[PDB]
């Protein structure tokens, strides 16, 4: 009766340092619909996250786009943490900029 | 080419946390328009597409207390569930429904659609003929006997065979810049080696409109669809998607694997190769 | 309407 999410981490354009992009949080094929995510940045929460309006799959599988702006350094590393009814901790997938 | 329109309703109830929450959204092919959020502040049907804004208040208006009613009717129908499967009034629950027409590129009804779930399993389908009903289980058959008495089938036809076809064409002349323009996939191809004798070929398709799209690896110009990882489409956030496909191959065959680019804003299907 | 309003109870 549960669907565990689906969970992609990516940027808008090709990452690169010092050009403005955007963070990407997927996720999808989830049911029920509630759902907590966090983007963070080296293991932070960040505050300004906004996400699509609810919609679902020809499944019923539920997906939200959560997205953040922001400015990609060697630096810094990005994340995105996920919680749900299905999962016992919250799963965090990390973003990796070799693709 | 060929554009769909459709409208996507989710009734979730939550006992012990006020009335169920009644969110719809609707789209144009891949391209969000509306949405109407129980939950909000000032609950209205909304523009999500620039294209839908030149829509007057007596659009809004009417769009706004249909949804309003709708909202009504799902909450109520959301007590009826718990009735027909014996349920608890302490558990949450889910309604889903979706809804549209196709038209092909003359405008023409291709064909309607209205499905509804209950929990995320299917619930009652209007069947193609837009006439009768597939009922998923003795529950829904309840329902299909209530909506063939009230001929309900009869009026889904009529909005789809006619408003339904006819604001989809009306928003596809409205927003024809972009909803009647397809953008092809920007392609390559990336090489990574685990060991000393495989690497990961992983073809990359990026800023296409709309969302459909095949990419396939070939072997020596066969299919390696059991052995090819392939990731779910993703949206950019821009109006475009993105989507790769991944294939382990030993290393110096490289040259042995061509990924396989369709998609409707490319002429002709496109090969690639690691280079 | 461009929805529609046709409802009928489950």
């Amino acid at each position: 009766i549960q669907r565990t999410p689906k969970i992609q981490v990516y940027s808008r354009h090709p990452a690169e340092n010092g050009k403005s992009n955007f963070l990407n949080c997927y996720v999808s094929g989830f049911h029920p619909s509630d759902i907590e995510v966090d983007l963070l940045k080296n293991g932070e929460r960040i505050e300004k996250v906004e996400h699509s309006d609810l919609s679902f799959s020809k499944d019923w599988s539920f997906y939200l786009l959560y997205y953040t702006e922001f400015t990609p350094t060697e630096k810094d590393e990005y994340a995105c943490r996920v919680n749900h009814v299905t999962l016992s901790q919250p799963k965090i997938v990390k973003w990796d900029r070799d693709m | 080419g060929s554009h769909s329109m459709r409208y996507f309703y989710t009734a979730m109830s939550r006992p012990g946390r006020g009335e169920p929450r009644f969110i719809a959204v609707g789209y144009v092919d891949d391209t969000q328009f509306v949405r109407f959020d129980s939950d909000a502040a000032s609950p209205r049907m909304a523009p999500r597409a620039p294209w839908i804004e030149q829509e007057g208040p007596e659009y809004w208006d009417g769009e706004t207390r249909n949804m309003k009613a709708s909202a009504q009717t799902y909450r109520e129908n959301l007590r009826i569930a718990l009735r027909y499967y014996n349920q608890s009034e302490a558990g949450s629950h889910i309604i889903q429904v979706m809804y549209g027409c196709d038209v092909g590129p003359d405008g023409r009804l291709l064909r309607g659609h209205d499905q509804s779930a209950y929990d995320g399993k299917d619930y009652i389908a209007l069947n193609e003929d837009l006439s009768s009903w597939t009922a998923a289980d003795t529950a829904a058959q309840i329902t299909q006997r209530k909506w063939e008495a009230a001929r309900v089938a009869e009026q889904l036809r009529a909005y789809l065979e006619g408003l339904c076809v006819e604001w989809l064409r009306r928003y596809l002349e409205n927003g024809k810049e972009t909803l009647q323009r397809a953008d092809p996939p920007k392609t390559h191809v990336t090489h990574h080696p685990i060991s000393d004798h495989e690497a990961t070929l992983r073809c990359w398709a990026l800023g296409f409109y709309p969302a459909e799209i095949t990419l396939t690896w070939q072997r020596d110009g066969e299919d390696q669809t059991q052995d090819t990882e392939l990731v779910e489409t993703r949206p950019a956030g821009d109006r475009t998607f993105q989507k790769w496909a991944a294939v382990v191959v030993p290393s110096g065959e490289e040259q042995r694997y061509t990924c396989h680019v369709q998609h409707e804003g490319l002429p002709k299907p496109l090969t690639l190769r690691w280079e | 309407t461009s929805t529609t309003s046709v409802a009928s109870s489950w």
